[PDB]
Formats: C-alpha cells, structure tokens, sequence
DNA sequence: ATCGGATGTATATATCTGACACGTGCCTGGAGACTAGGGAGTAATCCCCTTGGCGGTTAAAACGCGGGGGACAGCGCGTACGTGCGTTTAAGCGGTGCTAGAGCTGTCTACGACCAATTGAGCGGCCTCGGCACCGGGATTCTCGA
DNA sequence: TCGAGAATCCCGGTGCCGAGGCCGCTCAATTGGTCGTAGACAGCTCTAGCACCGCTTAAACGCACGTACGCGCTGTCCCCCGCGTTTTAACCGCCAAGGGGATTACTCCCTAGTCTCCAGGCACGTGTCAGATATATACATCCGAT
C-alpha cells in the first residue's frame, strides 16, 4: 500500500477507528473503538502546520490565552500546532508503554505526524502514545502501565 | 449418339458435369483441365467414403443404423488425419469425444 | 442503531404528516401509537381481533384508517380512540390510504377485486377501472396531491387514472427486461415533487416521474427516471420507500434481512444497513423529516439513525493538516 | 427452385461402403456442406498456385498438387492414386 | 420493444453444464460472468459480420449461411447449414 | 439416515453423461434474446431465420466447450482442479484471443 | 418607558427566593426558595393560592408546564418533582442528578423536560413517565440555566464556564458554542420570543442578545447588578417592548428592546433582585428579591 | 524482364507524411508485401460475397463491406471515409 | 483527348489503372465496378499512411532518418487496431517489442 | 554427401538466447531436445509443402516466394519477401 | 575477491538486451545443414535461395520466440520461473498444434 | 538501509561506406474513345416465415445449506541451474571456381471455350412405414458406512 | 471391509415422422464441331547457388560451484458440491397479421473488349550522407560489508 493511498485510507477510517471519552489518564483521551492491529495507522495529528520559527512567537501568543498548548513537533523546521484549529488526536494521552508510535510520513511532499500502532489495538482501549518529550525538571504520567517514566518527562 | 455421363467413363458416382461447371463459375481459371474435375472427383469420392465409412461403422457399434451427427464427430475425432484436416471446423449436433483427464479421477 | 422493546408483534408502521408517531400493528389485532421523543408509546387500541396489516394517516394527523385480516375496515381517531366507521367486503384488503388531500376519501387495494375508493362521511365506493379485468392482484395508489391513481397489474400494465372521474389519463405497459411482464409489486411517491418509484416482481425498482407519465399520456413508451436493483445478490424487495426528501430510496431485503439505500438523482447505493441474519425483514419507512429509518421484523421496531460529527465535535476542528500562509509581517512587530 | 446438392450421390457411396445403413438429413446436409467446403478449399489453393505459376488452365496436375497440400499423409497418398486411377479410366476411353 | 440484460439469462447451471460437457470437475463461482463476457465477446464479432454481410445483402433478417460465411472468414467454419 | 455423495462424484457422473449426450446445454429463447439484444446495437429491427440463431447458439456453446476443455487443462497443468478467471485469461491469451 | 408600579408584594418564603414564574395562562406564580417549597400566589393580585411541599433540600429552580397545570422543580437535593399545580400533589419524582439540578425548563410542548444540574450534565426526561430520556456532559461548570427553543428542537444551556452551548434535542448534538471572546460565567440564558435571538445573563452585569439565527452578539445590556446569583431576565412583548432584570443592587432594571437604554428602575425591593417573571399576557412583572427580602413583588404599567 | 511494385508509391506517400524520414530497401519490400496481403484478402472478400449474392460484377459497396468485415473499428472508420471521399472525387471529374 | 490518370483524378498516388489491371488479371469476377478500384486505393493509401506515420515515428524517437523493420515491427504492436490486424502475421527483422512479466523482476 | 544429424547443430546457447528473446529467465535442460523437436516438428511441416511447391514448379531448387506461400497456406505468412 | 552476479541478473540483462536487438540468435551454416538434411528426405539435391533459407530460418526463429514467450507466460501461470517440457507441450496443445 | 567498487551501458566523436536518393531513356500499360449486352436495378406479386401473444407444466433455476475437500500459505531441503571461467571449435568472410537449372524467347499444336442441338440424371413433390424416440419396469452395477 | 442404496442398462412395447422409395418434369449435362490460344517444348544464357578452401575469431562445451527455486509436505479455511425446497419462465403448442424474401418481368447503364497513343514506371548508372563501426568516457546499477 503506498504512503499517501494508506494517508488516505486513515483519513477516511480514523474517524471510525478513534473515539474520544472520559481518560482514566487525563481528562479526555482517545478511545479505540475497534481493534487496531499494528502496523495500521491510528491516527494522524492534525493541525495547522507551522514553522518551528513560528512556534514561540505564537507560544507567547497562545500564553495570552491559556489555551492548551497542542504542538507536536514535525521536523527541525516545522511543528503542527492544534492549540485552536487541530482534530481529536490532541486528546491522545502520552503513555510510558505506548501502544502507539508517533511518525512524520511524507505524502506527495507534505509532511503529516501520524501516529500508528506499537502493538495490536482492541477495542474499547484508550489510544495512547509516545510523546517522546525530553526529561524536565516533571508532568506525572497516568498511563497505568508497568514501565512508567513516573513522569511525561 | 447416344449421350452417357462422363462420370460413367470415369466410373465414379459424383457428377462431374456438376463439378465442371461449378469449376467454370468459381471463376479460379480461364478455363478448366479436362481431367481436373474427374481427378478432384475422385479425391471427394474417396474422402467421402473414408468418412462415412468410419461413421456407419461407429454407428453399427452403437447399435444404429440411421447415421446421425454425432457418429460423424466421434468418427473424426477418433482418426488422426481426418482431425487434423477438420480440427480448425465446428460439427453441428456433435458434441465431444467421451474424454476425462487423469487427475480427475477419484482414489 | 435503536430499536424499540415496548412494542410487540409489531407488523405495519406509518409515519404521521410531520414524522411524529408511529402506527404499529399488534399481531393480537391492535394500534400502538409509538410517540418519538417521549421514546414511549402514545397510544393503545385494541382495534379488533384480528391482526392489522394496513395503517395511515390523516392530512392533520388525527384519522388512522386500519385494515385488518377479516375483511374489517375501520377507521379511529387518535385522541378517541373509538371506531369511527367499520367496514366489511369480500376479497379481503391487501392496502389502504388516505387520499392525501381529502381526509374522507381513501383507496381500497383488495386481494382479488379491483381497488375501490370510499369515504368515510357517506358509506359510498366507487371501483376503478382495470385493464384486463383478469388480473385479480392489482396495485394502486394516489399520488402525492390525491390527484391520480396509478395502478398496477399483475401483467406489467400501468393505468393513470383521475381520482374523481376514475377515467384514463394515461398509460403504458412496463418490461421486466427482456420484454416480459411482471406483477407490480407496489406504487409508491415521494412527499415531495411527482418523482415516484415502482417496485415490481422481478426484484427491480424503477423510479419515474408522474409528469412525465402523463405527458406520454396513453399508452406511451416512458424509461424509469432511475433503475434499482441487487445487482449483486439478485434480491426481491419485500418492501421499498423513498426518504423524507425524495433524493434516498431504501429497500428492505427480507431474503437477508439488510437495508439498501441508493439515490435518486444519480441511483447510486448510498450505502447498506445490515440487520441480523436471523430476523426476516417485513416492514420499512423512512423519517419524513430526519435521515432516520425504522423497521419492522418479527414483531420488533427497529430505528436506524443517520448521525454527523456533532455530539461531540463542538477550540475548533480540521480535518488535514493546513499550511498556515506565513504573511509578510509574520515576525515584524 | 431447384436446389443442388450432393445428397443422392452420398446415399450411392453410402450403399457402396454400407448398404444396411440409415442417415439423418441434417447430417447428410452436414456431408453436404463438407464436400462443399473442402471443394471450394482445394479450387482456392488450385487457382493460387496456378497464380503462382502464372498459369490460366487448372488441370489434373494442379488437382493432385493441391491435395497434396491439403491431406495429411496417407490420406493424401490414397487420394492422389485414386484420382489417378479415376483419371487413367476416363482418358482410356 | 427494446431489450436488456439478457446475458444474465444464461444461467449459473448452464455453464457449468457447458463444464461439465467441457470435463470440468469444480469450479470457481468467479468463472461465470467472465464466461458470459468471453461469450459476449464471441458474439461481439460474429453476428456483427452476420448483420454486414445481412447489410451488402440489402435484407432485413440474418440468413444461416450468413453466419456460417461469417464463421468462415472468422476461422471457425461450422458444418450441416449449407 | 439420509445419504449425501462424496462431492464432485455427481459431477464426475456429469460429466460422463454430457460427453455421452449430445443435445444443447443452453434454454433456446434466453440465447435467442440476448442474440437479439447484441443485434440492436448494430442495426434495429434485424429479422433471424430460427435455423441462423440455432446455428449461432450452437456454434457458440461449443466454442465455449473448447474454451472450457483447454482451460480445464491449463488448470491440471496448474495442479488444480478447480479453474480460476486467470487460467481462462491465459488460455484466451494463448489461443490469440488477446 | 413604562411606569410599572408596586400594586401587591408577595412574602411568605422563610427562605432565599430563588425562582418565580408566571404560570403560563398568567393566574397564577410559582415562587420557590431554598426552603424545600413552591408558592403558588394569586398571580393577579398577590393572592397566597398554596404551599407545595415535599422536597429534601433547596429548590433552585422552578417551570411551569406549558398548560399552567403542572410545575418542575428542581431541588439543591439532587432531584426534581413535577407537582400537578391545580392538585399539589407530586405526580412525578425525577431521580439521578448527581448533583445540585440548578434549572429545570419545559419544552414548548410541555412534554420533555431539561435539567442542567451542579454535576455539568443535562438530563432530558419525560413527564407521562418521567423517565430521563437523554443526559449529556453539558459543560464543565454546574449548569445553572436550559431552556428548549420556540418550538422544542433546540436546547440552549449556560453553566459557569462562560460557555452559551445550543444543543440538538432529536439527537443530542452540541450544535453552537457562543463565546464572547472571553469566558465570563454565564449564569442564565434563553432564547427570544420569536426563537431567532437568545439571551444570556452573564455574571458581569451583562446581558447579552445573540442572534441564534447567525450566532453572535447583536445587543448588550449594562448597567444593572448581576454577579453571583442566577439573576433570571424577562421579554415584554405584551405591552412595551423591554427587557427586564433583577438585579443585586435592590433594584429591577428595565432597558428598552432596540435601543438598550435603561426605561425604569423598578425600586423597592430591600435584597438582590433574585428572580424576575414576565406576565404571559398582562404588564404584570413578579420581582422576588432573596433571602434578606424574601419577598415578590408585583409591578403593573400603563406603557 | 521488368518487376512492377509499390515502392514508388510508398515513397511518394512517406513524403506526404514524412517529408524528412527516409526508408530502408529491406523495409519497402516488407512494405510491398504486405500491401499485397492485404490487397489479396480483401480482393478474396469482396469476390466470396460476391458470389454469395451471385453477382458477377465487384463494386464499391463489395469494398467497403469487405474491408468493414477486415478492419477493426476506427480503423474500417477512417478507411471507408477515405474510400467515399476518393469515390466521390472520382464521380466528379 | 487530354490525358489525366484515374489517380491524378481521385488526387491520389496509388496506381487506379494498375490495381484494376490486376484486379481483371486476379480472376475475382466477371466484371468490376470502376469506382471499386478507386475506393481499394484509397484504403491501401490510408493504411499505409497510417503504419509508416508510427514507423517514422519511432524512427526519429531513435534519430533515425530511414526507418528499420524493427521500427516497423514496434509501430504494428503497439497499435492495438494494427497489430489486430496483423496478430497472425510475423516481420523480417522484426523481433519482439521490449516485454518483462512482473515476476521476473526481482525484488 | 548425405547429412544427418545436424539438428544438434542448434546448439543449447542458441536455445537460451531465444528464451532470453521470448522474455525467460530461469530454464530446465530437459526443454532443449525438446524444443528441437518442436523446431524440427514445425520445419516438418514448411518445408515439405515448400518442396511440393518446387515440385509443381518443376523446378530443382526453393524459392523464398515458395516459402512464402507455404507459411500462408500455414497461417503463418512473413513480410519482406515478396 | 573476485565477483559473481546474483542468478538471471545477467539472464535478465540478456531478455533486455535481446527484446532490444533485432538480429538473428542462429548461427547460419548450422541452421542451413539442418535445413538440406530435412529438405533432402522429400526429394534428394535440391537448391536454395540464400533470400530463401534465411527467410526460413528468421519464420522459424520468430515462431520460436512466440512459443517461448506463452510458455514462460503458462509457467508463470504454473507459479515457476523455470520452464518445464510439460508446459511447452501444453502451449502446443492449446495452439492446435497437437 | 548505505556506500564503494566493478561492471555494464548510453554518448560524442571520426570516417567509410554502401545502401540510397536521384536522374534517364526507353518501354507498355494506362488512358481515351467507342461498341455491345445483359448484369444489375426496379416493380409488382405472392408466402410464409416471423414475429408477437396466450395458457399450462415442470423441468429447471434460485436459494439456501452443511461440510468435507482442496486452494493456498508457509516451510525445509536439495537438486538443478545461472555464471564466471576456463578450454576448444566451427562460424563467418571472401574469393575462387563450375555450372544446373531458373529463366529467358520462339514456336506450334492440342485443348478447352463456346455455341448449338438433345434429353434423362436429377430434383421438387407425394406417399409410407420402421428404425427410432420414449416409457416403464426390472435387473446391474458404483459408492459409501461397517 | 459386505450390504444398502442409488443411479444406471437393457428389454419389451407404442406410436411417428423423417428416410426413403417412387413420379412427373426439366435444364443442365452430353455431343459435336471450330477457333483462338496456353503452354509444351526446344533451345539459349548466366548467375546464383553450390562447394573448396584458408584465415580469424567470436563463439560453443564443459567445470566448478554456489544457491534458490521446485518440490514435497502441512494445517487452515473457505467454498463450492450436493441436495432439498421453492420459485419461473422455457417451452410447447397454438393462432395470426404482415413485411420482408423471393420471384418474375422489364429496361438500361454500366463494363468488357478493341484499338491508339504516350507518358508514367522501371531497370539502370552515380554521387553521397545515415548510420554502421570503433574508441574513450561519463553514468547507472548490482552486490556486499556495515
Ligand atoms: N500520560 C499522561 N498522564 C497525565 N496527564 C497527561 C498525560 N498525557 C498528557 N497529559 C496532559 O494532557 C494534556 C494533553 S491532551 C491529552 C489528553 C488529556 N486526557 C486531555 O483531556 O486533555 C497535556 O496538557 C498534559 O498535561
Ligand atoms: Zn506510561
């Protein structure tokens, strides 16, 4: 299956492949509502896609509004930014044991952060995966799995 | 004068006459040989009798006296020559030769 | 996608005027009046006790006219509740239906005579005309505005009729493919426009457009606006409706107890709603004025809903990513 | 409208080969149309190779040639002596 | 009078009785409406040259030896049709 | 207790008894329209001696006759007793059918 | 500007008045407190009808049916009761808000009923068999104001998280979310007499008439004092066309519909203006100020 | 002993269509050949139908049906258009 | 008596006069309609352009300025009406146009 | 002089490299002879009408047209000859 | 260290080079013998054209060509990529030359 | 999944040439003009085959329904075959030489063409009856659980 | 693995219409002259083919060897065969209106055939450049260690 036909594929079945409900995590996560195998995409992170140059100058800007910072790193030059305009993969949890990975696939020379499965996904599930964040100084990790980083970071 | 069919000097059955004239309005030569509708004549005939002599014989192995299509098909198929003369030709009310291929079978 | 426990041997449904209530037959020989959004019953009459296997409506939604299995005809108010009139012929009924202008007058499908129209102020009845007076199972029914009858044989043959004078005003005799005929199966319209569909014997549907039926007038030669069928499976539909608007026609497969529902503009299959193997599929409508379907099988209603993104949905929501157009004074103060 | 054939000509060999045998019209009319296209057939390739030859008179020789073309083996071979033969018993007399 | 479809009419137990004829033990469902094309793209050619040579006839209906002049050019000649 | 053969044995008898008949394996009149139905989009209204569409039909069953046989053959040669479209594609694409 | 005057003041709740409504044929008002009770007054001329009892905790909110038969209140005991008004008796008993139901409401026609409780969910019920039909995490505040549209398709709803959610009620979808590009808690909202407007009480002293038809803001109202409480606001249509406020400087404020100008200040109450009613037909507004008043107060004018 | 052909005829239509393309010798003899094949079995159509409708005289109808019966689709289409267009130019001279 | 060709007046180059002496000389029937060996003509004169339209075309798409049977040879397969036409018939110099299975690429 | 024999002359690399021409990668041995035979069998064939040709020619030697002719009458014909 | 290509990377290189080239793959003399040794069993001391044998040999050679190409299409249908004599004599058999 | 090296392949160039485009004189097929006849074109008539419809029957098709049977997938292994590298062989060029037989021209004569006169071999048409098609029933033999 | 059961083979018997035998009714075969001509044959060239022989060398045969695809086997799944039941429309037999198919009878416009002339085509010389050939070169791609 080429890269931009399964994009596509996603983009027509994440809608019918994630959920959004009550998080065991945090607040409201990303739900599987039906099983996901591994290998298939999840779901993508959508959101407008920015320059990481315009990332701390709308940082600041979005510190003006208390907005839940949703930025995920694209690449060393650009970042999709959901803080307003994104989909539902803004609700996903970072989990420790993540049964998600997190990837940037280019489609017809557009770079889209989509997130895939670690392992095979059942329904009912809370999708969750990797934020890949740096170790900070400490946002606890809910994730509930075995090998928790006790932290985000 | 009295006039006998050139097919009795001949000493064939299929009318030469016929076959002279159907020869001069084919329009495949100027003019026809003499001895050439007595000679393909004679190459019909024995065609002719090479084939349905094969198919009163699988007839009478059937049990049958009235000839129908399918002696004349299972005569063809069963002979390689005449096959291969007619194999690229259909026969009407023939159907095929009883033939079943190993693998099909049961054990 | 919803179904409805409260209701029992359910066998025929109708929507009201405004997709309101539901008309249930009880197989005990009673109306349930199913109410929408209490999602509770508005009514109960112990009609007879007979099954009732035919309902509709009045124009302001206070008449129900019910056809039961002995030959009985009565019509009840749904706020009395009482037996406004009560009627018996031979042949017992197959259909009934208001005349969707005139709540007194109503056309009568039997089982083997020809359909009549009565009314229900003065026990008159006037029968319609059929073509070859052999056919013995004819279909009819009014058109949108009450202003024709169409009625179809058993021999593909399709007679436009004026309600009120019951003569031809037009006609023609369908194919069945090839060139063969076919029983009619029903005649059913849309709430909207002239665009109505046939469905007939030989699994197909044909949708065509009354305007264009009186224009070939009689005995014209008229193609079906849109040709339906399971192209696929080869499945005859136990029943067929148009939706709330016109542009959707469902179809009810009770040989595997699905719902297909095509187009009307282009035909194509919209998609399929897939109900249990187990139960056969008897009854289907379409909520007039929402993308809701109910449906009928062994004596349990069964709702079908056609939701959006909402619920949820509404910070603000994309699909794709966007590429934010960087202005000229992006990083300028 | 009298219609040619080759019907009663078959049933003569019939009786020549099998006398106690019976046909259907439809396959005599099957032998029929073979004698037929194997005729037309032989008279293409006989004009064609005469053609070749430039020639204008088709005559025994151009016969026995073209069904040396046409018949496989021994089926030829038996064809070409008895057109011979047949040919020899008309010119001898 | 116009007609339609009617290449559903050849039915699923005809052609696996032409099969069967053929020597054919089982068979894949997917065999039949390819059948039926590969049978429509016979048809295709023939009557076609059948309804031309029809046509340089100046006649209405088809003639036998119509088709079987067909078949003739087509490779396929048939016998017992004149 | 009711009894139900082995498959394939009903149609290995089938078979044998097709090979022995000799008659159509076609219903007349369904061939006869679709014949009619290919004709109409040449030219309408195209009369037919009962003779000429008999002969097509035949020709054409057995035609497909062939067709089945090669094909059938292709398939034992591809070690399988059930054909496949791709077998009779390649049987087509083989007799110069493509 | 119109003159309503103080012609009878209704007392009688021992505690903080909380809601007063019209009865829909205007003959009678349901005042209810945090006393566990509904007064049914004399809506004409401050006749005491009735006491209706039967609650465990505070009733915050209280709606009539659309026939003036039946009253849904809704109690800071988690629960609501719809009382038969021309009997007192408790036809209903509405259980499973987890939380203090802060507004209760009608559909137009009177058979559904809306709940937003201190729980953030809104809970649609039935009135024949009172079940609740639907139930919804509405916000993320306790929702303190539902109200279905003219004619019952929609569902306007205001907690304390700023948020104005108008939601489908043949499927429960959050249709709209009116923000006024901040996040002030708005603690009542309604929608317009015509349906196509909505107006949302804020607790900044606001009063704001959004045009649902286009979603957003046409008219601002300021001026008045409405900061904490669950000040409920009323259309004049009848007579003048205003709009009326309670309001938590003692006084009633009246502005004008188009122009939004203060046309009276309807003075005499001794507390915050609690709750305001409209006279479904008459100039009849029914003022109840909270606990230190306690009393409703009935204003009638000439223009 | 003077051998007629086509080349000329070739070469004079390349020129039409390709005024700068050349032509190998090889190349025009496969050209000649096969514009005697082609011309062979339509000559052979057109005289088989004829004889069917037992007319001793080829015309152009016996064309066009043959060459309707030979080509495959657009190229019978573009083929008896060029055939009228010649004819009717013919028929105005 | 001004002279002017069948062709010259048909505005063709393939010989009307030629093709009708050999039409008389291919004994095809008694007699021939005059205008059928115009239209023969400007058949042969269509297809022939047609092919060598695609035969120098591949000739120069190889820079070549004479065309080579091989170019012949292509131009006829990849045509689907041409090589249709000539699907049973095989080129001097020929060869095969360039034809890889799936498989047979590796992977 | 009499010969015999030389259908070895066709040698295995000749037989590969027509393979390779027909598009084969990967080939048995067991193909070779075979093929031969095959070879041999369709040159049974042509050449023999070929001589018969020459023969009613009355000639002693084979003319490319001759050929040509039999490939014809084999449904096989070639360009470039004539 | 001395080199060795993968299995058919040169055979495929040879296909590609060979579909490109258009000369014969027969050495001539060769081809010619076994020509006089079939021709000299119908009749003894008969010529040739040298135009004559070739065209022979080129008919031949293509004829092959095409009997490779639908066998190595039947084998891939046999799911292999190395011919067997089994699918050449079932090409033939399809082709109507048994 | 990558880089380096080897090798194999497309490119520019030089020049050589031999097919190839071009021009000629001379021939003969093609055009031009004219005449005959009769194949083809048209018309009126009859038929009759077809196309269409109708009613009853059931053999046939459709649908469904287990379920054992094979398509197919993968996996071990090993033989058979690609391949690079050896070796040695006839293939090819070419050039010579001889002539056998194609291939040519000129007779001259037997040989169908053709037409005219003659008529019974053959063909549409009419009885007619006997192998044959069909039936039903009883014995025969395959096949699936022991 | 010996019976039960089921599909089959054959035998007698019934009734039928196509095969066949026979009948008038030709026109197409036969007979006989007569004539123009196809080719059969004689007899010449010359050339293309046949074979010789030498020299060069790409090309063929065989080796060793790695290796990977063919094959053989397994377990799974599904799926098509078999059978039972339900549906249907093909078929069959009949009737009927007509519209084309075939026919005959006229009528003539076209083609074959003849003769005249010349002009396009064709064999035949002749420069000449498109590409065939060869070389050095830069680019593309497999293959293996990492
Ligand atoms: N694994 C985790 N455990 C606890 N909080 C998390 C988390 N992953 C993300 N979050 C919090 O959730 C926000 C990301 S949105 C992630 C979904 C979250 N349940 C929600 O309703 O918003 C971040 O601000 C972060 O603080
Ligand atoms: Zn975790």
């Amino acid at each position: 299956l080429p890269m931009p036909m399964r994009f596509r594929h996603l983009k027509k079945t994440s809608k019918e492949a994630v959920g959004v409900y009550r998080s065991p995590i945090h607040g409201r996560g990303l739900f599987c509502k039906r099983n996901i195998d591994a290998g298939e995409m999840v779901i993508e992170y959508a959101g407008i896609v920015i320059r990481s140059i315009l990332t701390d100058k709308r940082e600041k800007y979005y510190d003006s509004k208390g907005i839940g910072c949703y930025m995920f790193r694209i690449d060393d030059s650009e970042v999709v930014d959901a803080t307003m305009h994104g989909n539902a993969a803004r609700f996903i949890n970072h989990s420790c044991e993540p049964n998600c990975y997190s990837r940037v696939i280019n489609i017809d020379g557009q770079k889209h952060i989509v997130i895939f499965a670690m392992r095979k996904i059942y329904r009912g599930e809370e999708l969750t995966y990797d934020y890949k964040f740096p170790i900070e100084d400490k946002l606890p990790c809910n994730c509930g799995a075995k090998k928790c980083r006790k932290f985000l970071n | 004068a009295k006039a006998k069919t050139r097919s009795s000097r001949a000493g064939l059955q299929f009318p030469v006459g016929r076959v002279h004239r159907l020869l001069r309005k084919g329009n495949y030569a100027e003019r026809v040989g003499a001895g050439a509708p007595v000679y393909l004549a004679a190459v019909l005939e024995y065609l002719t009798a090479e084939i349905l002599e094969l198919a009163g014989n699988a007839a009478r192995d059937n049990k049958k006296t009235r000839i129908i299509p399918r002696h004349l098909q299972l005569a063809v198929r069963n002979d390689e020559e005449l096959n291969k003369l007619l194999g690229r030709v259909t026969i009407a009310q023939g159907g095929v030769l009883p033939n079943i291929q190993s693998v099909l079978l049961p054990k | 996608d919803g179904t409805l426990d409260c209701i029992s041997m359910a066998l025929t449904c109708t929507f009201n005027r405004w997709g309101t209530l539901l008309a249930v037959g009880c197989n005990d020989g009673r109306i349930v009046i199913w109410d929408f959004l209490t999602r509770g019953i508005a009514k109960i009459i112990s009609a007879h006790i007979h099954p009732v296997c035919s309902l509709c409506w009045s124009r302001d939604g206070h008449k129900l006219v019910s056809a039961s299995t002995d030959n009985i005809v009565s019509q009840w108010d749904v706020l009395s509740g009482d037996c406004d009139q009560r009627f018996r012929f031979p042949s017992p009924i197959l259909k009934v239906q208001y005349h969707p202008r005139d709540q007194n007058k109503v056309l009568v499908c039997p089982m083997k005579s020809a359909p009549v129209m009565l009314t229900l102020s003065d026990s008159k009845h006037v029968v319609l005309p059929v073509d070859d007076d052999s056919d013995l199972n004819v279909v009819a029914s009014f058109d949108r505005r009450g202003e024709y009858i169409y009625t179809g044989n058993a021999k593909g043959k399709i007679l436009v009729l004026k309600t009120d004078s019951q003569d031809l005003v037009a006609s023609f005799r369908v194919t069945t493919g090839t060139s063969n005929t076919t029983a009619i199966k029903s005649i059913e319209f849309a709430r909207k426009g002239s665009c109505f569909l046939i469905n007939t014997a030989d699994r197909i549907i044909r949708v065509y457009d009354g305007r264009e039926i009186l224009t070939c007038g009689r005995d014209g030669e008229p193609e079906p606006m849109q040709k339906l069928q399971d192209l696929v499976n080869r499945t005859p539909w136990k029943k067929c409706c148009f939706s709330g608007d016109g542009e959707y026609i469902v179809a009810g497969s009770a040989r595997q107890h699905a719902l297909y529902i095509w187009e009307k503009s282009i035909g194509n299959l919209v998609k399929i709603l897939h109900g249990t193997r187990g139960e056969l599929l008897l009854d289907v409508a379409w909520h007039p004025v929402r993308p809701i379907i109910a449906s009928i099988s062994s004596g349990v209603v069964s709702i079908w809903a056609q939701n959006q993104v909402e619920n949820w949905s509404a910070f603000k929501e994309l699909d794709e990513n966007v590429e934010y157009e960087e202005r000229e004074s992006e990083f300028d103060i | 409208t009298r219609k040619e054939s080759y019907a009663i000509y078959v049933y003569k060999v019939l009786k020549q080969v099998h006398p106690d045998t019976g046909i259907s019209s439809k396959a005599m009319s099957i032998m029929n149309s073979f004698v037929n296209d194997v005729f037309e057939r032989i008279a293409g390739e006989a004009s064609r190779l005469a053609h070749y030859n430039k020639r204008s008179t088709i005559t025994s020789r151009e016969i026995q040639t073209a069904v040396r073309l046409l018949l496989p083996g021994e089926l030829a071979k038996h064809a070409v002596s008895e057109g011979t033969k047949a040919v020899t018993k008309y010119t001898s007399a | 009078k116009v007609l339609r479809d009617n290449i559903q009419g050849i039915t699923k137990p005809a052609i696996r009785r032409l099969a069967r004829r053929g020597g054919v033990k089982r068979i894949s469902g997917l065999i039949y409406e390819e059948t039926r094309g590969v049978l429509k793209v016979f048809l295709e050619n023939v009557i076609r040259d059948a309804v031309t040579y029809t046509e340089h006839a100046k006649r209405k209906t088809v003639t036998a030896m119509d088709v079987v002049y067909a078949l003739k050019r087509q490779g396929r000649t048939l016998y017992g049709f004149g | 207790k009711p009894h139900r053969y082995r498959p394939g044995t009903v149609a290995l008898r089938e078979i044998r008894r097709y090979q022995k008949s000799t008659e159509l394996l076609i219903r007349k009149l369904p061939f006869q329209r679709l014949v009619r139905e290919i004709a109409q989009d040449f030219k309408t209204d195209l009369r037919f001696q009962s003779s000429a569409v008999m002969a097509l039909q035949e020709a054409s069953e057995a035609y497909l006759v062939a067709l089945f046989e090669d094909t059938n053959l292709c398939a034992i040669h591809a070690k399988r007793v059930t054909i496949m479209p791709k077998d009779i594609q390649l049987a087509r694409r083989i007799r110069g059918e493509r | 500007k119109p003159n309503y005057a103080l012609k009878f003041t209704l007392a009688g709740h021992t505690k903080a008045v909380s809601s007063v409504k019209f009865s829909p044929n205007g003959e009678w008002l349901a005042s209810s407190s945090a006393d566990k009770l509904i007064k049914i007054w004399g809506a004409y001329d401050g006749k005491f009808e009735k006491t209706i009892s039967g609650h465990k905790l505070g009733i915050s909110d209280v709606a009539w049916s659309s026939d003036s038969n039946l009253l849904v209140s809704a109690s800071d005991d988690k629960t609501l009761k719809i009382w038969d008004v021309s009997s007192g008796k408790c036809l209903k008993t509405l259980k499973g808000h987890s939380n203090y139901v802060f507004c209760c409401n009608f559909n137009p026609q009177s058979n559904l009923i809306v709940s937003g409780s201190f729980d953030e969910s809104v809970r649609i019920w039935d009135v024949k068999t009172g079940k609740c039909l639907k139930t919804l995490p509405a916000h993320s505040d306790p929702v303190s104001a539902v109200h279905f549209n003219r004619d019952g398709s929609l569902i306007v709803s205001s907690s304390y998280d700023g948020l104005c959610r108008i939601w489908d009620t043949a499927s429960g979808q959050c249709l709209k979310t009116l923000i006024d590009d901040d996040n002030p808690p708005v603690s009542f909202v309604k929608f317009s007499p015509n349906g196509k407007y909505i107006l949302a009480a804020t607790l900044d002293n606001t009063l704001k008439l959004w045009d649902y038809s286009k979603g957003k803001c046409l008219k601002t109202y300021t001026g008045h004092k409405n900061e904490k409480y669950c000040i409920f606001a009323n259309f004049s249509v009848t007579g003048g066309k205003w709009i009326v406020s309670g309001s938590e400087d003692n006084l009633v404020y009246i502005w004008n519909l188009q122009t939004k100008e203060i046309v009276q200040k309807l003075q005499g109450h001794t507390d915050v203006v609690i709750s305001t009613a409209c006279h479904p037909t008459e100039n009849i507004i029914a003022s109840a100020a909270l606990e230190n008043d306690k009393t409703i107060k009935l204003w009638k004018s000439d223009c």
